[PDB]
């Protein structure tokens, strides 16, 4: 009766989305061809064809056929409806202007046509999920367009955006600061919640916990899919304390402007042959709060916490969480803002996390997923502002954007929107 | 044996012409009724 | 003298057979699901995972 | 889709093109009779980028062979793999150009150019969604340096939006073939700077140095230099023709490599290159690949990259590898040689990965670098050109065919302005 | 071209037949073993004349 | 008690046999007059494997010496330890082979083998329970390659269950002294693979290689080279003559080294080997022995084993030590060099221990390895054969005794098939 | 047991190393025949650090000798203690470097280092647990500076975690004995800063000055100077071999003495040094020892430390004493000379005590200091470099064999940057 629709745009969104749908079918027993071998939890992410197979509630968007036909020729060709794999003709080529004012308008009409065709079939929509890598043209340009259009088409409907912000020092492009600044203004007021998912932190977790010296994009997407699976596990599985999507953004958002999140997951256990350990609730919670364990390159000890949402799945007893939470508060390195005396919300689900056969993670009876709001998140905006400062000062690469539908103005208020946003975090965190 | 437009590998190798597009995944054999059935109340 | 261009720089060493030359990472890593008897012995799972990862890498 | 047509001009262009088409056919499993002989199904996945379908299943390239002398076409056709090309695309004159830029750009070009425009526009209307144009030529000759740049200018005129890149073999001073090399080279540079979207310069001296040092072969021929050029040039469209982790077509490269519209001259290099008597040991990993990539002697230009500062760089990785190592190696290279990188362009290296390695190799890397070192090769040509213009000798033939010294005067001034503004950004500080 | 592809397609479908069965002296020893082991019993079977 | 007989042919075979019997006699304490001189009773416990019993308490070897020219047998009699051999066992021809395979295999070999086959048949019957045969001959000579391979054919016919081992010396292209060696080498190789259970390749080039660099003796002679082979020859059958912590005979090694019956060509090496002025400086330990055992330059074949993959390997340790030094080191060397061992046969190495070291040594190791890198010396030999055969050079001698060119054609195909079979198994994955 | 291997190259390394092994053998009670004849049981507890035991009970040093000519290797073999070195550890060419950096680093060094790298690799893995490397060579010469620095680079990429020490004889203009010193002095310094973890520079003029004034020897020789250097070498690793109160190994020295990665150049000294005719007329006490070791004229470098400020110093006391005096004297000298120690680091002197002094002595001290006064050596060398590089004199030899003036500019530029940053902290305040 409850349904959620997922939207994938850009190569970054497509690849991370491929891992998620691999994970979800394993949880619900769906074969890669979609046919059940040998209930009704699958209704959240799947729609019955009438007799037999199931169809995911997703649509794929990109301006290059290279990724889309790979899905259409891979092992998951049997699963998707043929028209939700929207394919373009020419790429934006890391050009925000092309993906926003030049070639994005010939495909956005087709998407919204398919968007409505999935919403009317369902009845109890909770929110939308959109995946994209902000450091690209079509990834950010189309994402900004979709959010703006969906804002007036639906209005009060919840939307979740799991953006992948550029890393502090490593990157694959050279003009990615330009796209990130422009898109951030668009999504500052068009999405209900967003999370920080930069690449360096995921590299650090893989190198440290998994002890893998050969990490690639396949491993990163698998970790992200685990956060997604735990995040929506309360919607399709019976739990001691059920918490819904609308239960999230009414509790983690003090003011409408401040709705940027960061994630952490624990435990991360390699696939070795040791006896391992029981991994009690008290110790898995401690690892979730480790500054180095956060899935974003943000130091929580550099700021103050505002709110925290923690999800436990396994056989966790509410008393153990309550004892563990009390101990965390007493620790001096973790502090909260004065005007927020209580800042913890907990959800418990009975279904244990699943393991992908052939994957890197192992089987564990306890796991925790964390989403928190902290004053320290102001540091990432400052560094991209400085990076974009040295860029726009001598007006480099600008003429490419100007000649493709952009004028000189938008770089101006994009500066001030972040400057206003940065000042907002500074004034919220000050003592009363 | 995937020579040009001869045997099923993918739509790119198909590039069918003339009347329609060839069968792709498996399809039901001949005359399966498509869609959710109805008209039941017990 | 040999006519035309007659190039012999031979950029590839050759004589090496690569049966998995055209197996993409995006294709192979996400869809093996091979063997993995649902046994509850951690050692069996670890040995199978090590062998599977060796086969994937090689 | 997003296809690219090929037009090769001059003797140098045809020599490049023959080996390039042989290399592409070998990569895609095509015999010299146009019959498919591939083993994997990814070989026909994007064959339409360069090839077309003929009756019976024969594949034909979209190459256009054009020149002023029939001696090149009847040799390239008699050579191997010459049956692929359609004779309709074989267009040539009968009087030649005599390596005279004025002649091949003014006198006989005006009437021969109609046929080549007709055939290229026929090819462009035949292709579904055009992506760009590629042209191979040299600036040391007359027919190439003149006719090719005239064609480039007007095809840009009817296609102002589509990208267009060309490969140029600029003449070198230590090994000089023609006495009038500065003149036509300067003219071609002036006519090409405002027309070509991307330009790649190749020095024949650098090819000789590479083949002598790392190949350790005592007797090089024009086939081996063409082979190096063809490999480096076919490495560019690897992610356009095959799936990869981070696909980056020609348009993606253009945005990330050119900071200012008048700065689009690049040097390229290829790796790995092992000796012929190489022992069978180990395997190529990332650190040695990137070390040989950033090695200065590996560059295909006489300009020394250590003489200037890199504006930006691009690497095209071939093979099956992870992504963390390439990024950390690029960061390591930047941190080690920050003195060679201008400081107002943070993280000025782009990385791309293609999952299909070249046949017979485990790993390969293609480098495209926009560095401030090209000012030397402009400066040395300019010094020769001014000395050979003050003499006013060999000038009467150029001036007696419709032009005069005004074009030379405005060309040298414009090229000097290019060098001045190019050094301006090198000396600029953050 | 059609006949060329017919010939190649018909010839390319046959390959996975290895079954290592090289037997030059091994076959001789194998036959000797069968002969002795089978014929000892037959030797302890003949009726006298 | 599972004794073996010795057969040696040709000039090279006689010299290998002459020095080999000296080493065995010294090992078991037998003087040149055939009388026991030893100290311990262990030297007489298993004396029957090599020496028969004669009157007066003297022993005679069960070795058959054959040649097509009696000058070799006159020389072997006048050398040291020349009185041990029984005069009846010498069977010789009065014509000679003249470096011709055909003459020694069809005309002179056929007419003479009746006598020698009678002698070896007589020797085999005398023993209570035969263990096998061992052969020492050169594949480049006339009588050794020609008649030697025909005797192997006849012996295999009448003694099927027994095992046959051959220490064969093939000529290398570097040190070459016979023009017609490619013909008689390849012809024997085709015959050898048909019947021989085990073949061990020896190259004069490798023996020279060891002497100049390892032992550092300025002027080696043929006696020095014969000494190295004799040391390795006695080592392989050591545990059959002495007790030990782990037993292994010739049959056991054959089982654990031959996965497929067509793959029976091994390489051998002996350790330790030290110069005269360096024995005071090296500490003899198992890690030192294992390190030298897998050294590529230590092999007695021109083939480099790092160019292929070890299908199987075996080690026979001689001396007193604990099993931990043995077991741990073989495990360690397999882990550190996992790229040089084929994957589909895990734990492809065998270890044996015998507690009787040689005289003057406290530890010694004999190594026998089966590798696919041995195919390259066959390719080099076949390369020289096809170069000479297309012009039919030196062919009228070979056709003069009835042998026809179809046998020459048959030799090429079978040799190429053997080379291809090695290549197939090297390039195979699970 | 955290043993260290020794590599000595050039003429200086061979002479210094030969004298070094004489002192250590005397300290450990080992005769020139290698048989132990020591006195106390303490001399065997850690003998594995510097020696390897061979079968038979003789100890052989683990040292590798390097040269491009046999001129100096034959003399050291024929000299005293020359029988200790294993003959397999002698590697040499037959041409020589001729005081040319590129010959020993590009043409002859590259071809020869393949053999020696095998010797070092075998030596390193043979022992249980490495502790590091120590290098003795010269920077003003051809083979020592050229091949020497190449091996530092080669071993660094293979053992990135192990420590590495150098005892470098940098040239001083007062003792002018080579006309090409400034060229190959800068090149070696440039390569030495990215790989070596600890560098200890030595000057002949400083060594000559000590002999004339302190020892009051009327006429010294290289034998005397080589002994003083060898004395400092043994004192550094004193706590690594004998029991003490505050043990300090090589790594503990680097941690306390290196504040920044590029500041690892040190100046050393030894005490007590006393003339023969005035030894019995003065007392040996800690106040006397500490007075001489801070004397500006006692160190092995011509630079005056009173022209700069110390960053960190270390003193390694030996013998029987009381820790109260050691701690009090260090504090006393740090307070009365507060102008010579940089303020923003408190207590920048480390002390260590070892109970066993050198034979025949009661107490001894080795002083290792890190001061900004070492910029004078690099400042003065750079001045001579640019004075000679300005006219491009003595340049064609380098550029004629694969060397280019580019990395001459790079080497001079980096060293000049090192000078600027090294004296920057002299003026820096908290
Ligand atoms: N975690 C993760 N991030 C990816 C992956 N692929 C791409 N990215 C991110 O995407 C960013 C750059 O965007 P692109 O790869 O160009 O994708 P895009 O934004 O859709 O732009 P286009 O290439 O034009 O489609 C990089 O900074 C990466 O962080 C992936 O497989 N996993
Ligand atoms: N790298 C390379 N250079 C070539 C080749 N053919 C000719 N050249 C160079 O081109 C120069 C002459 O150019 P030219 O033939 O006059 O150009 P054209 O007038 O357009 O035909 C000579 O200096 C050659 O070094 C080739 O196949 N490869
Ligand atoms: N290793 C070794 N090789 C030998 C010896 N005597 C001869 N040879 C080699 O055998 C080759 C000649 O073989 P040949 O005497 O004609 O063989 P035959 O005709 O069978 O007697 C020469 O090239 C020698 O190198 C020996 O005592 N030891
Ligand atoms: N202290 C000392 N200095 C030496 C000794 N031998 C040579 N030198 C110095 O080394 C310098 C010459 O270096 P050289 O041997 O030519 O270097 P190489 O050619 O690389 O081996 C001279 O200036 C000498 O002062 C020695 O035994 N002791
Ligand atoms: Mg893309």
């Amino acid at each position: 009766m409850r349904e959620v629709i997922s939207i994938h745009v850009g190569q970054g969104g497509i690849q991370v989305g491929n891992a998620c749908w691999e994970l979800f079918c394993l949880e619900h027993g769906i074969q890669p061809d979609g046919q059940m071998p040998s209930d009704d939890a699958f209704n959240t992410f799947f729609s019955e064809t009438g007799a037999g197979k199931h169809v995911p509630r997703a649509v794929f968007l990109d301006l290059e056929p290279t990724v889309i036909d790979e899905v259409r020729t891979g092992t998951y060709r049997q699963l998707f409806h043929p028209e939700q794999l929207i394919s373009g003709k020419e790429d934006a080529a890391n050009n925000f202007a092309r993906g926003h004012y030049t070639i994005g308008k010939e495909i956005v009409d087709l998407c919204l046509d398919r968007i409505r065709k999935l919403a009317d079939n369902c009845t109890g929509l909770q929110g939308f999920l959109v995946f994209n890598s902000v450091g690209g043209g079509t990834g950010s340009g189309l994402g900004s367009l979709l959010l703006e259009r969906l804002s007036v088409d639906y209005g009060k409907k919840s939307k979740l955006g799991f953006t992948i912000y550029p890393s502090p020092q490593v990157s694959t492009a050279v003009v990615e600061p330009y796209n990130s600044i422009l898109s951030t203004h668009s999504l500052l007021e068009h999405t209900d919640v967003a999370v920080m998912l930069d690449n360096e932190a995921i590299y650090d977790i893989c190198r440290r916990n998994l002890d893998i010296e050969r990490p690639t994009y396949t491993n990163l997407n698998r970790l992200i899919a685990q956060v997604i699976s735990s995040l929506t596990a309360s919607l399709r599985f019976d739990g001691a304390l059920n918490v819904d999507i609308t239960e999230f953004q009414t509790n983690l958002v003090p003011y409408p402007r401040i709705h940027f999140m960061l994630s952490s997951y624990a435990p991360i256990i390699s696939a070795e042959k040791a006896y391992h350990e029981q991994l009690s609730v008290a110790e898995i919670t401690n690892s979730a709060f480790e500054p180095a364990n956060m899935m974003a390159k943000c130091d929580p000890r550099h700021g103050k916490y505002m709110a925290c949402s923690m999800m436990y799945r396994g056989d966790v007893v509410p008393k153990d969480v309550n004892a563990s939470i009390a101990t965390i508060k007493t620790k001096r390195t973790i502090q909260f803002v004065d005007w927020c005396p209580t800042g913890f919300k907990v959800g418990i689900n009975y279904q244990p996390p699943t393991v992908v056969p052939g994957g890197d993670l192992a089987k564990v009876m306890r796991a925790v997923c964390m989403i928190s709001n902290s004053t320290a998140i102001a540091e990432v905006f400052s560094r991209l502002d400085h990076k974009f400062d040295l860029m726009y000062a001598k007006r480099a690469f600008v003429h490419w954007y100007v000649g493709e539908g952009m004028e000189e103005g938008e770089f101006s208020e994009a500066r001030e929107d972040l400057a206003a946003l940065e000042k907002d975090y500074e004034e919220v965190g000050i003592e009363t | 044996y995937p020579w040009n437009n001869r045997t099923q590998n993918t739509l790119l190798l198909k590039d069918d012409v003339g009347r329609s597009k060839p069968s792709a995944y498996s399809l039901p054999p001949v005359d399966y009724t498509y869609g959710r059935p109805l008209e039941r109340d017990e | 003298p040999q006519f035309s261009n007659a190039s012999q720089i031979e950029v590839g060493d050759r004589s090496e057979v690569n049966h998995r030359r055209f197996v993409s990472q995006s294709k192979n890593v996400y869809g093996n699901f091979g063997k993995f008897d649902p046994v509850s012995n951690p050692g069996i799972l670890a040995s199978k995972t090590k062998w599977h990862h060796h086969l994937q890498s090689k | 889709m997003r296809e690219i047509v090929h037009i090769q001009g001059g003797q140098c262009g045809n020599q490049i093109g023959a080996k390039f088409w042989e290399v592409i056919s070998d990569e895609h499993g095509i015999d010299p009779t146009g019959t498919y002989h591939g083993d994997s199904d990814l070989q026909l996945e994007r064959i339409n980028v360069y090839y077309n379908e003929a009756t019976g299943g024969r594949y034909v390239p979209r190459a256009i062979l054009m020149d002023l002398e029939p001696g090149t076409m009847d040799s390239v056709r008699a050579g191997p793999f010459g049956q692929l090309f359609r004779p309709d695309n074989f267009v040539f004159g009968q009087t030649g150009a005599g390596n005279n830029w004025a002649k091949g750009h003014y006198t006989e070009g005006a009437e021969l150019i109609d046929s080549v425009l007709d055939v290229v526009r026929k090819e462009a209307e035949g292709c579904d969604c055009l992506q760009g144009f590629q042209i191979t030529h040299s600036l040391g000759g007359g027919t190439g340096s003149g006719m090719g740049t005239l064609l480039i200018s007007k095809v840009r005129e009817e296609y102002p939006d589509r990208i267009m890149e060309t490969f140029s073999v600029v003449p070198s001073p230590k090994v000089s073939d023609t006495v009038v090399e500065p003149y036509n080279a300067t003219l071609s540079v002036h006519q090409l700077v405002e027309n070509a979207d991307e330009c790649m310069v190749i020095d024949n001296e650098a090819l000789y140095d590479i083949c002598f040092r790392t190949l350790k072969l005592t007797t090089p021929t024009y086939g081996d230099l063409n082979h190096l050029v063809s490999a480096a040039m076919s490495g560019v469209t690897c992610c356009l023709r095959f799936p990869g982790q981070l696909n980056s077509d020609l348009r993606k490269l253009a945005v990330n490599l050119i900071p200012f519209p008048r700065l689009h001259f690049f040097m390229i290099g290829f790796a790995p290159l092992t000796s012929r008597g190489s022992q069978q040991y180990r395997a190529l990993t990332v650190p040695e690949l990137t070390q040989q990539m950033f090695d200065a002697k590996n560059m295909m230009c006489a300009a020394d990259p250590r003489h200037g500062r890199y504006l930006t760089a691009s690497a095209l990785f071939r093979g099956r590898m992870s992504t963390k190592e390439v990024d950390e190696q690029m960061l390591n290279v930047q941190n080690k040689n920050s003195s060679y990188f201008v400081e107002w362009i943070p993280n000025n290296i782009k990385s791309s990965i293609c999952d299909i390695p070249p046949k017979g190799l485990k790993m390969a890397v293609t480098f495209v670098g926009n560095s401030t070192a090209i000012q030397e090769m402009f400066k040395r040509v300019a010094e020769q050109f001014t000395a050979m213009f003050r003499r006013k000798a060999f000038l009467h033939w150029y001036t007696g065919e419709g032009m005069d010294e005004m074009e030379f005067t405005e060309a040298e001034s414009n090229m000097n302005d290019l060098v001045s503004e190019y050094q301006q950004y090198q000396d600029a500080t953050a | 071209i059609e006949q060329d592809y017919m010939y190649r397609s018909q010839q390319d479908s046959f390959k996975p037949r290895l079954l290592p069965k090289g037997n030059k002296a091994s076959d001789l020893s194998y036959t000797y073993t069968k002969q002795k082991l089978s014929q000892i019993q037959q030797n302890n079977n003949k009726e006298l004349f």
